[PDB]
Parts: C-alpha cells; sequence; structure tokens
C-alpha cells in the first residue's frame, strides 16, 4: 500500500546537524500533505513540523523554530528535515507522517519507524490519568481534558484521537469527534461535550495495550496529552 | 495677437473636447466589458483608456476657470502633474501603438509562437514595464529646474534643450522605426496569404495606413517644432522675442491637432474594424433598451385607455 | 430566489453535475478531459479526475459516496475510487457492453451500477464481473437520461421514442410505457415520494406523471416558452419544479398549478445540468461557460 | 480556521495550477473531425497522414493533431455533434467511382449528410474541407447512372469539374466558412499539406479576426 | 425491418398487467407529501440566517 522508512537515525553530537529524511512510495506525495511527529524516549508525542502538497505553507514549534529546517524531493518521491543545535530536549524518536488535507480525509492516518537520535500562548490538554489497570472483556473510558473550547463557530469541531501499540508503530482510531477511522473495529469510539472530551473503550482484548493520545485542529498549536498506558 | 490666438485656440480646443469626450467614455466602457473575455488587445484598450482622456477632458475645466495668459496661482505643483500626465500620455500612446502593431505582426506571421505568448498575462507584465519605463524616461522632466513654465523649456537654458533632445530621440525617433517596421511587416505576411480575399487586404491596408498617416502628420511635426525651436533656441541664445511668439503659436495649434488625433486613436479604432460596428450597433440598442424612448408598449395602453 | 455563492472554477464545457450524499459536495464533469469533485460551502475543489477519454457526456457520484462514475461515448464506463489507500483516484474497471454511446450512468447501489447508453438500451453492470446482471430493451431511439427511485428499486429513462419506460431492476423487464412526449426527452427526473415523476424535453413543455397511473397528470405550457427543457429537479417538499431551459436560464414551476414562482435568470450561457441537494437546501445550475453558481 | 483550513487552501490552489498548466499543454494541439463514410478511405487516409470512436494523434513540423475518428457511433447525429463545437475543421472523405452502386445512389445521400451538416447551426462558421476517393476508375468506368443531367461528354477531367463544383454548389448558408475542395489523387505525397495550409487560413484569419480587423 | 419490429412489439404485450391508481388520488399523493417535508423547505420556507448556512 504505502511505505514510509526513515533513512539514518542515528547518534549525533551535541549541538550539531545530521540529515534525517523518510524514503516513501507508493501514494501520492505531490498531492499529500505532510509531517513530522517527535516521541521523546520515555514519554510524549507532540508536532513538530508541517510541509504542505504545494510547498507554499510552513508552520514550525515553539523550539522549531529557525533552527530546524524542511525541504523535500518530488521525481524522488521522499521527504527531507534537517535538525540543528541538537541537544536532550531535541534528542526524540521522530516520526515521519503523512496527512491528506480535505473535507473527510484523515490526517496522520500513517507513519514510518523512527529516528533512533541520541546525544552525547499554547493550548494545553491533558489526558487524565496515565495508567489504567483493565481487564480483556471490560469497558473502560479515558478522557483528555483540554483549556478551551474545540467547538468552530461553523459548528463542527476538529479532535483526533490515536493509539499505540506496545513498542510499534501507533494508529489513528477516531477523527473529528465522529468517524471511526479504516481497519479499526467499531469497539473503539469516543465522545465528549465540546470542551471535555471522553473514551469509550468497549470489549477491549489483548491488542489494545500501549499508551493512547489526543489532538485538536481548531487551533494550529497542539500540546496533547501526554499519553495514557492501558496496562493488563 | 497673441492672446486673442491663444483665447480663440482654447476655445476651440474646448469644443474639439467636447466632441471627443463621449467616444471616449464608449470606448473605455466597451474595452472594460471586453476585458471579461481574455484578450490582448482589450486589455491593451483598457490600459489606453486609462492614458485617454485624464488631461484631455480636464483641459476645458482650466480652458472654462481662466483664459490662460501664463497667469500662474497655483504653487505650480499641479501643472508639473499634469505636464508630466500629457507627456507621459503621449509616449505611452506613441510606443503602445507601437507594441500593438508588433503583436499584430507576430500574430499575423508567427502564429504558432504568438498564442503561448498572447496569454492576457504577459499583456499585463509588458504594460506594467513600458508604464516604468516611461516614468524612468519621464524623471529627468522633474528633476529639471527653471519650472516656470510647464509646457516647454526650451527658452532660456540650452541644456534642458539637449535634455529634451534626448528625450525626443528616446522616444520619438526610435518608436517611428518601430511602428513603420512592424506595420510593413503586417503588410508583407498579409499581402502573402491567400486565405483572406481583397476585401480583406484592402480593409486592414487602409485602417493601417491610416493609423500610420494619422500618427505622422499629428506627432511627427510635432517633433519637428521641438527640434526646429530646439535649434533656433541653441543659436539665438542671446527679433528673438517675435521668433519665439510665432514658435509658440506654431507649438499650441500643433499640440491642438496632436490632440485631435490623440482623442481620435480610439475613434479611428472603432471606424476601422467592424466588431466594433456590431459591438456600437448592440451598445445603441442596450442603450433605447434601458433608457425606454420608444415606449411602444405605453402607447398601446394609450390607446387602450381613451376609448 | 438569489445567488449566495458562485464556484466556477473550471475550463470548458461543463456538461453535468451530481450532488453528493453529504448535501455539501457535488461532481462536475466537463468536456475538457478533467473531472472535479466540489465543495459547495467553502467553495474549493477537493478532487481532480484525469480521464483517458475527453470525452464525457454524464457522471455519477455514488450515494455511499466511495465511488464516482464517468463514462462517454468510447462505450467504456469507468468508476474511480476516491478514498484510495495511495490517495489517487484510479478507475477500478473498465466497462465495455454497449455498441452505442454511455449517455447517462447511476449508482444504484456500489456493486449495482446502472447505465443507460446509446445502443437502444439499458444494463444493469456489476464491478466485480464487468457484465450485465439485467439488460432493460424496449426503446426505439437511444436513451440519454435515467431517474432513479429513492428506494433504487424502480426507474424509468428517456429515450429518442418520445416516451418513457420504466424499469424493475431485479427481473430486467420492463415496468410501464409512458407516452406523451413531443420530442425527444433531453432529462428526466424522479418525484423523491418514488409514487410520481415529471418530465420535460425539446417541445417546450414539462409534463407532470405519477408512476402507478400511468397518465399525464397536468401539463407545464406557457406561450413565452418555446425553448426546450434540458433539466428538470424537483424540491423535497414539492410544491416547485426546478426546470432549466433553452432560453439560457432555468425556471420554476409549482408542481401542482406551476405559475411564475421563481425567476432563474443567472447564467449567460446554455444551462446544461440543474440538480437540487439531497435535503432540498439549494438549487445549483450549470453550464458550458465553465461556471458553476448555486442559489437559495 | 487551523492547519486543516490553510492545507486545504494549499491543496485546492496547487490542484489549480496543475490545472492550469495541462489546460495550456493541452490548448496547442489542433482539433480535426473526420467524417469518413463508408469506403471514404479511412485506412487510406490514416495510411497518408503516417468499440467507440477512435483517436489518432499525429505530429506535422512544428505543429500537433488531434484527429477523432468518428466511426460507426450508429446513433442519432445530433445529439452528440454539438460536442465537436470547438473543433477547428471538418474533414470529409467521398468516393467518387461508386455511382454505378444503388443500394437511391450512395453519392446522391452522401451529399444530403453534407447539406445537413453544412447548413447547422452550430458550425455557423467552421472551416469545410473535403476529399476524394477512387477518381482514377470514375475516369475509367465513365454518368448515366448517378448524373445524367449533366448532357455532356464522359471526359473525366469536365466530369470531375461537374462533380466536384455541384457538391461545393450545395452551399446555401456556408458564406463565413470557406469550402477547401482538393482532388484527392489517392496516391499523392502529402495531402496533410492541404490540410497545413488550409488550417493555417483557418488560423491566419482566426488571428485576423481576433485583431478587430476582420 | 420486418423483424425489427418483432421486439418491439412483444415489449407492448408483456406491458399488458397494468397497475392502477386514481389521478385524483395520485394527485393526493402530491399534495400530502407537501407537508410531510415542508418543514425542511427553504423555498418556500427559507431558513433564516442562524439556521441558513449559504451566508
Ligand atoms: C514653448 C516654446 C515657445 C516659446 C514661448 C514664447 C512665447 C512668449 C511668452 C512670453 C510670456 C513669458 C511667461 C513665462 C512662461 C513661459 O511660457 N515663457 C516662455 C518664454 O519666456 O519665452
Amino acid at each position: 500500500d504505502v511505505q514510509l522508512v526513515e533513512s539514518g537515525g542515528g547518534l549525533v553530537q551535541p549541538g550539531g546537524s545530521r540529515k534525517l529524511s523518510c524514503s516513501a512510495s507508493g501514494f501520492a506525495f505531490s498531492s499529500f500533505g505532510m509531517h513530522w511527529v517527535r516521541q521523546a524516549p520515555e514519554k510524549g508525542l507532540e508536532w513538530v513540523a508541517y510541509i504542505s502538497s504545494g510547498s507554499g505553507t510552513i508552520y514550525y514549534a515553539d523550539t522549531v523554530k529557525g533552527r530546524f529546517t524542511i525541504s523535500r524531493d518530488d521525481p524522488k518521491n521522499t521527504l527531507f528535515l534537517q535538525m540543528t543545535s541538537l541537544r536532550s530536549e531535541d534528542t526524540a524518536m521522530y516520526y515521519c507522517v503523512r496527512s491528506i488535507y480535505y473535507y473527510g480525509s484523515s490526517p496522520f492516518d500513517f507513519w514510518g519507524q523512527g529516528t533512533t537520535l541520541t546525544v552525547s500562548s499554547d493550548i494545553v490538554m491533558t489526558q487524565a490519568t496515565s495508567s489504567v489497570p483493565v481487564t480483556p472483556g471490560e469497558s473502560v473510558s479515558i478522557s483528555c481534558r483540554s483549556s478551551k473550547s474545540l467547538l468552530h463557530s461553523n459548528g463542527n469541531t476538529y479532535l483526533y484521537w490515536f493509539l499505540q501499540r506496545p513498542g510499534q508503530s501507533p494508529q489513528l482510531l477516531i477523527y473529528r469527534m465522529s468517524n471511526l477511522a479504516s481497519g479499526v473495529p467499531d469497539r473503539f469510539s469516543g465522545s465528549g461535550s465540546g470542551t471535555a472530551f471522553t473514551l469509550t473503550i468497549s470489549r477491549l482484548e489483548a491488542e489494545d495495550v500501549g499508551v493512547y493520545y489526543c489532538m485538536q485542529h481548531l487551533e494550529y498549536p497542539l500540546t496533547f496529552g501526554a499519553g495514557t498506558k492501558l496496562e493488563l | 495677437s497673441f492672446e486673442e490666438s491663444r483665447i480663440v485656440l482654447v476655445v476651440v480646443y474646448s469644443a474639439v473636447c467636447t466632441l471627443g469626450v463621449p467616444a471616449n467614455c464608449l470606448t473605455a466602457w466597451l474595452a472594460l466589458l471586453q476585458v471579461l473575455q481574455g484578450n490582448v488587445l482589450a486589455v491593451y484598450l483598457l490600459c489606453l483608456a486609462l492614458c485617454e482622456l485624464l488631461y484631455t477632458g480636464t483641459l476645458p475645466l482650466w480652458v472654462i476657470y481662466i483664459r490662460n495668459q501664463h497667469r500662474w496661482t497655483l504653487g505650480l505643483l499641479a501643472c508639473k502633474v499634469t505636464a508630466y500626465i500629457f507627456f507621459c500620455n503621449i509616449y505611452v500612446s506613441i510606443l503602445f501603438l507601437c507594441c500593438i502593431s508588433c503583436d499584430r505582426f507576430v500574430a499575423v506571421v508567427y502564429a504558432l509562437e504568438s498564442r503561448g505568448r498572447r496569454r492576457r498575462r504577459t499583456a499585463i507584465l509588458i504594460s506594467a514595464c513600458i508604464f516604468i519605463l516611461v516614468g524612468i524616461v519621464h524623471y529627468p522632466v522633474f528633476q529639471t529646474e527653471d519650472k516656470e513654465t510647464c509646457f516647454d523649456m526650451l527658452q532660456m537654458d540650452s541644456r534642458i534643450a539637449g535634455y529634451y533632445y534626448a528625450r525626443f530621440t528616446v522616444g520619438f525617433a526610435i518608436p517611428l522605426s518601430i511602428i513603420a517596421f512592424t506595420n510593413h511587416r503586417i503588410f508583407r505576411s498579409i499581402k502573402q496569404s491567400m486565405g483572406l480575399s481583397a476585401a480583406q487586404k484592402a480593409k486592414v491596408k487602409h485602417s493601417a495606413i491610416a493609423v500610420v498617416v494619422i500618427f505622422l502628420v499629428c506627432f511627427a511635426p510635432y517633433h519637428l517644432v521641438l527640434l526646429v525651436k530646439a535649434a533656433a533656441f541653441s543659436y539665438y541664445r542671446g527679433a528673438m522675442c517675435g521668433l519665439e511668439e510665432r514658435l509658440y503659436t506654431a507649438s499650441v495649434v500643433f499640440l491642438c491637432l496632436s490632440t485631435v488625433n490623440g482623442v481620435a486613436d480610439p475613434i479611428i479604432y472603432v471606424l476601422a474594424t467592424d466588431h466594433s460596428r456590431q459591438e456600437v450597433s448592440r451598445i445603441h440598442k442596450g442603450w433605447k433598451e434601458w433608457s425606454m424612448k420608444t415606449d411602444v408598449t405605453r402607447l398601446t395602453h394609450s390607446r387602450d385607455t381613451e376609448e | 430566489m438569489r445567488t449566495r455563492r458562485t464556484l466556477r472554477g473550471h475550463l470548458a464545457k461543463i456538461y453535468a453535475m451530481h450532488w453528493g450524499t453529504d448535501s455539501r459536495l457535488l461532481v462536475s464533469a466537463s468536456q475538457d478531459g478533467k473531472l472535479i469533485i466540489w465543495d459547495s460551502y467553502t467553495t474549493n475543489k477537493v478532487h481532480a479526475i484525469p480521464l483517458r477519454s475527453s470525452w464525457v457526456m454524464t457522471c455519477a457520484y455514488a450515494p455511499s459516496g466511495n465511488y464516482v462514475a464517468c463514462g462517454g461515448l468510447d462505450n467504456i464506463c469507468s468508476i474511480y475510487n476516491l478514498k484510495t489507500r495511495e490517495g489517487n483516484v484510479r478507475v477500478s474497471r473498465e466497462l465495455a457492453g454497449h455498441t452505442g454511446y454511455l449517455s447517462c450512468c447511476r449508482f444504484l447501489d456500489d456493486n449495482q451500477i446502472v447505465t443507460s447508453s446509446g445502443d437502444t438500451t439499458c444494463a444493469l453492470w456489476d464491478i466485480e464481473t464487468g457484465q450485465q446482471t439485467t439488460t432493460f430493451t424496449g426503446h426505439t431511439g437511444d436513451v440519454m437520461s435515467l431517474s432513479l427511485a429513492p428506494d433504487t428499486r424502480l426507474f424509468v429513462s428517456g429515450a429518442c421514442d418520445a416516451s418513457a419506460k420504466l424499469w424493475d431492476v431485479r427481473e430486467g423487464m420492463c415496468r410501464q410505457t409512458f407516452t406523451g412526449h413531443e420530442s425527444d426527452i433531453n432529462a428526466i427526473c424522479f418525484f423523491p415520494n418514488g409514487n410520481a415523476f415529471a418530465t420535460g424535453s425539446d417541445d417546450a413543455t414539462c409534463r407532470l406523471f405519477d408512476l402507478r397511473a400511468d397518465q399525464e397528470l397536468m401539463t407545464y405550457s406557457h406561450d413565452n416558452i418555446i425553448c426546450g427543457i434540458t433539466s428538470v429537479s424537483f424540491s423535497k417538499s414539492g410544491r416547485l419544479l426546478l426546470a432549466g431551459y433553452d432560453d439560457f436560464n432555468c425556471n420554476v414551476w409549482d408542481a401542482l398549478k406551476a405559475d411564475r414562482a421563481g425567476v432563474l435568470a443567472g447564467h449567460d450561457n446554455r444551462v446544461s445540468c440543474l440538480g437540487v441537494t439531497d435535503d432540498g437546501m439549494a438549487v445549483a445550475t450549470g453550464s458550458w461557460d465553465s461556471f458553476l453558481k448555486i442559489w437559495n | 480556521l487551523s492547519a486543516e483550513d490553510k492545507a486545504a487552501v494549499e491543496r485546492s490552489k496547487m490542484i489549480d495550477r496543475n490545472l492550469r498548466e495541462d489546460g495550456e499543454k493541452a490548448a496547442r494541439e489542433v482539433k480535426l473531425l473526420l467524417l469518413g463514410a463508408g469506403e471514404s478511405g479511412k485506412s487510406t487516409i490514416v495510411k497518408q497522414m503516417k468499440t467507440g470512436i477512435v483517436e489518432t494523434h499525429f505530429t506535422f513540423k512544428d505543429l500537433h493533431f488531434k484527429m477523432f475518428d468518428v466511426g460507426a457511433q450508429r446513433s442519432e447525429r445530433k445529439k452528440w455533434i454539438h460536442c465537436f463545437e470547438g473543433v477547428t475543421a471538418i474533414i470529409f472523405c467521398v468516393a467518387l467511382s461508386d455511382y454505378d452502386l444503388v443500394l437511391m445512389n450512395r453519392m446522391h445521400e452522401s451529399m444530403k449528410l453534407f447539406d445537413s451538416i453544412c447548413n447547422n447551426k452550430w458550425f455557423t462558421d467552421t472551416s469545410i474541407i473535403l476529399f476524394l476517393n477512387k477518381k482514377d476508375l470514375f475516369e475509367e468506368k465513365i454518368l448515366t447512372i448517378c448524373y445524367p443531367e449533366y448532357a455532356g461528354s464522359n471526359t473525366y477531367e469536365e466530369a470531375a469539374a461537374y462533380i466536384q463544383c455541384q457538391f461545393e454548389d450545395l452551399n446555401k448558408r456556408k458564406d463565413t466558412k470557406e469550402i477547401y475542395t482538393h482532388f484527392t489523387c489517392s496516391t499523392d505525397t502529402k495531402n496533410v499539406q492541404f490540410v497545413f495550409d488550409a488550417v493555417t487560413d483557418v488560423i491566419i484569419k482566426n488571428n485576423l479576426k481576433d485583431c478587430g480587423l476582420f | 425491418s420486418i423483424a425489427q419490429a418483432r421486439k418491439l412489439v412483444e415489449q407492448l404485450k408483456m406491458e399488458a398487467n397494468i397497475d392502477r391508481i386514481k389521478v385524483s388520488k395520485a394527485a393526493a399523493d402530491l399534495m400530502a407529501y407537501c407537508e410531510a417535508h415542508a418543514k425542511e423547505d427553504p423555498l418556500l420556507t427559507p431558513v433564516p440566517a442562524s439556521e441558513n448556512p449559504f451566508r
């Protein structure tokens, strides 16, 4: 179907620079929007950079301004991102992301394997508790608690929820509060109000284990919850 | 003598302008509606309208304000603006008819190349580049001192006369060669074609000799009077008042015929092209239809009422 | 009754539009050779489908929204998957079983696809096999348009017959014979009751029918209406009949009385297509002027 | 008004950029309409140029050509003839030696097709180019079978002059268009030279139609 | 073309089982359909600007 393989995630000298790129094949990257998402080695996904399909709009994060750069290549059909001045915070397991954008599109649907890089205001969203012991077959609930309401003036919120399996590539479960993703069972279903949001996990079994995440798209800042382990 | 000739001249300037103005306004409106369909000549007639009548229609306003006998109540800034408008209008009108004829030549012989280059974006880029080139050419006119008079400054100093000769060479003689070259190339590229008949050839030849000869016999003797007063003033810097009086009379009457040609450029355009006959006929029909001068239905109702 | 938004955004000769199931998206077909899925609110296109054959005269958006069908006079019917995993639009399978020109293709279902073609017949096609499960025949002339029921079980088609014939999709049987047209049927629409339908044609009259009655209920004719009808559509509540004409303008008649209810005089060029949203919220007009405009 | 809206704007602009480039690429191609009947020499014209309709694409000098062979449509012509309204030229091919064949001679009924296609309101100003076929055997055979009203010699040159003129004389409302009759020997080297000069004669008129002067 | 009329005319005799309703009751189906969907018809009952999304 689609292939996203990062190139050369290794050791970087502190404060240096190193070329990192996700090799791509098998999709219309020319018509697709791209993202990069970091993962600190213990806890926490958050967004890094976004390059548009037409390479016209470039948006970075608070620690991504200037010192990180982005670029692409359409005939070879891959994506580059250059990072300079790397430190302990800058070290993360970065994920190459593709994300198509229109009405009903499912952005952040696929990922790579990761960039293993080790050296040597903002909307606040937090999931309520980061560790829930469960049983394979009983229903549980987890809630990402934002700080401001997510409901746009047009009446439709934008809010995406994610499942990371234990030590492998994550998935997207439900996008914009009402729509389930492909390849995802109907037992997972999000819920909540326009300001408060909560998941309705029903009849879980032994592959739903791992950390769970929120994400929004009403404001460009994401800074979603740090995660929630769902332990057996 | 000089005062009565000038006042009767500005009176007939006002008369010529009153006979001229609705033609310029209607050609502006026709160009604006023709811009809706993508055409290089449409936007070129639009910017010809944008450089037409701005000084021409406002000239009788100052004429009926006062018959100017070199009286200067203003702070000279507005008159320098009017001099810039008129000189730049002459330069853009001449070089713009040159480049529309260049487009006609490149489209009648290099028909494969032209339709790629006949994008209206290329048209607006060329119009902007010609406008900024005319601005650079007109910059030393603003930088000239001895700004007592706006019409011409060849009387006192000969260095600014050399500046005027430089502007003459860069903006009159070269576009004359350009228009002659490209119009005669239109001539040969059409007389080497068989898909046109004699009526096509005759109509294009007559319209093209018409625009060339009106441009010649109006603007070219103005160039002649400019060069002859430059030469005479360079000789006799030191009957000087009488000779400059007669040169002033020649200059103002040559300005009258040049303004007649400038206001006649859309008139000659509409009396040359048959699409103008079709569009002016439907414009007349729409004017009557939305002005309600027929009133035939209300006449039917009226003869229904009285009986 | 006035234009709220105008979409435009094409190149040349827009032939057909079909409203999406979301009541926001619409598909625009053009003789250029490019198929565009539009969005009404943001006025920005969401998909561009290149065409192997430039000659198209009909388009189809599935009521599921997953698939889009486009055909042409090539005798080859193409159904495209919008939501591919790769993200491109790819034709699922070529469909060449007719001998004429594919005048109209619609979506009964994802698997069952109805196409009216110019081989004097209509056939029910499956994407999985590419063969005709049922073939509907009996029209003298070449079929140009069809109108599905909301149940998608009993549909009618019109040809160069001055007549319309219903069809039963399961057993491949003509259901009703509707006659009363004077000229060739340009377009036909179905009353979303599923019990009636009305049709207009080049004879400058729109005619109201009922499927079970098989009789003309009443005729919509006017003296100034000499130009022919090339598009018809209804309201979700009746009391209305959207109808595009050969006078370069649409018109609106009441479904019961047909007075001069709504005058729709926007397009400069001949209105090629006209459709009503599935919730009935808006009127969509399309024409060969490369213009798309929607009123309310 | 967020990342989703900004990204949607970029995709909706990138699509329009690719659309504009494809339209400018497509506009250079010359559209030609062939209306070849049975035994019109479709094989001959496609060789000399070298279920639905066939689209041939050929390049002459620096100008491409896309001719759309509408063959075996077996349908009413009026429902799809307006699809080719923007086509610059209409190519006609007629055999000349089949005047001894009545299925109502084929020559007479082929004139009616030309008569209908000339007087149509869609093609008010479209240049009409007609080509001929099997003229050599027409000389070999020939008059009384098809056109006894000529009432003259069986000389081929005068007979060909009679047939081509009366075929051209069928024009009644094409006074905007121009009938470009060419006597196709069916063995001549490049009869696209007739087409190239005729299509550039259209193009010379086409520019002079847009210069204002005609 | 004598055999061309066969499949044309066999189409007519398989159509003889025409189902029947009353044309006044057929027009009753028209009017009774109106008030069922009249609450969301934005042409005769146009939606106000809060419920109108076309602004
Ligand atoms: C324009 C070139 C022809 C020379 C003009 C001669 C006309 C005589 C006018 C005398 C009045 C002088 C008023 C000052 C403004 C002006 O135009 N001076 C020209 C001059 O001093 O000759």
